[PDB]
RNA sequence: CGCCUCCUAAAAGGUAACGGAGGCGCCCAAAGGUCCCCUCAGGCGGGACGGAAAUCCGCCGGAGAGCGCAAGGGUAGAAGG
RNA sequence: GGCGACACACGUGCUACAAUGCCCACUACAAAGCGAUGCCACCCGGCAACGGGGAGCUAAUCGCAAAAAGGUGGGCCCAGUUCGGAUUGGGGUCUGCAACCCGACCCCAUGAAGCCGGAAUCGCUAGUAAUCGCGGAUCAGCCAUGCCGCGGUGAAUACG
């Protein structure tokens, strides 16, 4: 490359909210992190996140069915 | 916060009672 | 030469996989990885050129190496640049520098966008390349948020060695690119 | 609003005509003078018209529309815009 | 601290940092402190990062926020939109719902005094 | 009213009219010498603030770009960057 | 259905623009009125509006009813910032046959404009100005920040 002007790339370990060690080479020798590609939800799963909700309870609202028959 | 209704005042200028201002002593 | 990650995951995962979804013949007819490019234009920077040398310090900290402007090739009436007036900052990505930086990216940077609702399969020009844009520069952690100043975003083109669209499809979907369905 | 203790649509002048719909198909339009009418989710694909004080607002019915009243479909005033 | 997605809080007292985060006030704040079990009188340049992960994986789990709460109430208002509902038009008009003095000033939903020729 | 470019100009040169149309009376120490390198304008798609074009990505494009300035000749196997 | 419509304008009022300030916990100090189709002590359930029981009261003996500012302690560190609440979504309480174009409340989260107001203009000469809360009328409920009374702390100035 070019000497002196472009920076060097130190080994870097990345830390995340779980706890997952990433294993790269880059400018910053360790790393703290918040998310990795296991905690994002769309990632793995998805696994009814925080909704559990189809839509709101629309054609659920009935909560007892109370009428003349 | 005479108008806000998550204070103390507010409660007691409209004459409301909740977690804000509950009576009990 | 270098123990990361994303190409011995590429060899080693992508690699045969997509010999065998779509019927590969020779080993050189899979879709090859090069030239990811980023070009980081800061139009902004018509009436100062000391905004550009804290981009290329942050870009040259996110990748690895040090961008290089864009002259304007041509001046506008609306838009003042005459002739010069340098507002681009344009760096291409190869040999590992391009591996480490789609780790950081598809690791740390991509669930940094709010909500990251996926990304857009629809962008795929017909001949087997990929564009994205980036808005903040705050997702990738080599970015501190205390030696920042503006907000200043980017845009990623990837070039692959395929023919056509859905054979990069294949490429980016399972080397880690959370593609919209 | 209405208190949950107690129920909702108190208007059995509506229910026995849109139920006997029901149970028959043929999905006529009735015409009602009550906007007091919260719209059962037993309503749904029916034509009711809906009167605001002038005239009758035909309301197509579709899934979506549960909590809310007729008159919340049935607009009374018209402004067209100030000018 | 790095919480509330990149939306972040620093500088001082956490139990009115928190109030900062779209869709996390003060008493859902409270609720968050004492289930966690963290000091609401300290302040978040001093403490525990062990505190911030439990704060983390009990707030951006427990509700919705981040990015999806807008999500939420502007599918809510499309919702309301787009069928003929009455408070959906006052949101498309531009004009306020919950029963209003529109005669005199609406200017907070309405926007600046866009003041008229002013006939007779 | 002097000079430059095309036509009138009848395929060498030349050729008039108060004939048809345009300019010039400057500039450049880099817009010169050499050496080395690069090839345009547009069109089709793609892409934060980017809209018909601020910058980039892939394909087609033998010269329609450019060559300071009017026009002509010429030119990418460069005189252009 | 309308008197609540709204691109505007005017008058009268409420809440603020903060640190002589705000929030939280505890603790005092009144006056004047109201109520057996009602006022509700006190328990239980709910973070809460409130609900289920049920004592008392024809009421200077019962209840409304906590009066607030005040006082003690702690927190906020002066930044559109737990000042300020507009406005908006969801979930609930009471009334009324019915609360959506038209209610009043409770909870969550959004939390705006306003960091002292141009020409001008208003009330006040002693408990008066200012500030703070309470009760009555109507009223099934209530848009009551309106009106009428009640009391707590308590200025400044008036050469002419
Ligand atoms: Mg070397
Ligand atoms: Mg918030
Ligand atoms: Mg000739
Ligand atoms: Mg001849
Ligand atoms: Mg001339
Ligand atoms: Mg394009
Ligand atoms: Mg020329
Ligand atoms: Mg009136
Ligand atoms: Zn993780």
């Amino acid at each position: 490359m070019k000497e002196g002007i472009h920076p060097k790339l130190v080994p870097a370990r990345i830390i995340c909210g779980c706890g997952n060690v990433i294993e790269t080479y880059s400018t910053k020798p360790e790393i703290y992190v918040e998310v990795c590609s296991k905690c994002h939800p769309f990632y793995t799963g998805q696994q009814r996140f925080v909704d559990t909700e189809g839509r709101v309870e629309r054609f659920q609202r009935r909560y007892g069915d109370s009428y003349r028959k | 916060g005479k108008g806000d209704r998550r204070t103390r005042r507010g409660k007691i200028w409209r004459g409301t009672y909740g977690k804000y201002r509950p009576r009990k002593k | 030469p270098l123990d990361v990650a994303l190409k011995r995951k590429y060899y080693e995962e992508v690699r045969p996989e997509l010999i065998r979804r779509f019927g590969y013949q020779n080993v050189w007819e899979v879709p090859r990885l090069e030239k990811v490019v980023i070009n980081q234009g800061l139009g902004e920077a018509k009436e100062d050129a000391r905004i550009l040398e804290k981009a290329a310090q942050e870009l040259a900290l996110i990748t690895g190496q040090k961008p290089a402007v864009t002259r304007a090739k041509k001046s506008i009436s609306n838009f003042k640049l005459r002739k010069g007036m340098p507002i681009g900052l344009r760096v291409t990505l190869r040999r590992d520098r391009m591996w480490i930086f789609l780790e950081k990216l598809l690791n740390v940077a991509l669930p940094r966008i709010r909500d990251f609702r996926g990304l857009n399969p629809n962008s795929f020009d017909g001949r087997g390349n990929y564009n994205l844009g980036l808005r903040e520069q705050l997702i990738f952690p080599e970015i501190t948020y205390d030696m920042v100043d503006a907000l200043r975003g980017m845009d990623i083109a990837v070039v692959t060695t395929a023919e056509t669209d859905e054979e990069a499809r294949a490429l980016l979907e399972l080397l880690g690119f959370p593609f919209r369905k | 609003p209405r208190s949950l203790k107690k129920g909702v649509f108190v208007d059995d002048h509506l229910l026995e005509k849109v139920l006997e719909l029901n149970a028959k198909g043929e999905k006529r339009l009735i015409k009602t003078w009550s906007r007091r009418s919260t719209i059962v989710p037993e309503m749904v694909g029916h034509t009711i018209a809906v009167y605001n004080g002038k005239q009758h607002v035909p309301v197509y019915i579709t899934e979506n529309m549960v909590g809310h009243k007729l008159g919340e479909f049935a607009p009374t005033r018209t402004y067209r815009g100030h000018g | 601290a790095r919480i509330a997605g990149v939306e972040i809080p620093r500088n001082k007292r956490v139990d009115v940092a928190l109030t900062y985060i779209y869709g996390i006030g003060k008493a859902r704040a409270k609720e968050a402190l004492e289930k966690t079990g963290i000091n609401p009188a300290t302040r978040v340049k001093d403490l525990t990062e062990a505190e911030v992960v439990r704060l983390r994986e009990y707030v951006e789990n427990t509700w919705k926020l981040e990015g999806e709460l807008r999500a939420e109430v502007a599918a809510n208002i499309k919702r309301l939109m787009d069928i003929g509902c009455y408070r959906g038009l006052r949101h498309r008009r531009g004009l306020p719902v919950r029963g209003q003095r529109t005669r005199t000033n609406a200017r907070t939903r309405k926007g600046p005094r866009k003041t008229v020729a002013g006939k007779k």
